[PDB]
């Protein structure tokens, strides 16, 4: 009819803006953690470095 | 004498027959203005399954 096919509109634009919305955050999770882990794996670097430092002590 | 009971029969039935055709006619019209209505009725309906469909 008419106010039907405008609800229906209504519904896929909060349908489009969600699913874009889970997209990006999920994006940015993986970002955020591969950050993180690549910030762990320096660190672990740094340990190691340490201890060769240490030896050499 | 034998006239007149048939010029008044005669004169009653013009009138009748011109009022039956406009009510008739008019009817008609109404009708095919429903059917029209109806099938927009119908277009609407089967408008938003086809675009709709499933997206």
């Amino acid at each position: 009819m008419d106010a039907i096919k405008k609800k229906m509109q209504m519904l896929k634009l909060d349908k489009e803006n969600a699913l874009d919305r889970a997209e990006q955050a999920e994006a940015d999770k993986k970002a955020a953690e591969d950050r993180s882990k690549q910030l762990e794996d320096e660190l672990v670097s740094l340990q190691k470095k340490l201890k060769g430092t240490e030896d050499e002590l | 004498d034998k006239l007149k009971e048939a010029e008044t029969r005669a004169e009653f039935a013009e009138r009748s027959v011109t009022k039956l055709e406009k009510s008739i006619d008019d009817l008609e019209d109404e009708l095919y203005a429903q059917k029209l209505k109806y099938k927009a009725i119908s277009e609407e309906l089967d408008h938003a399954l086809n675009d709709m469909t499933s997206i």
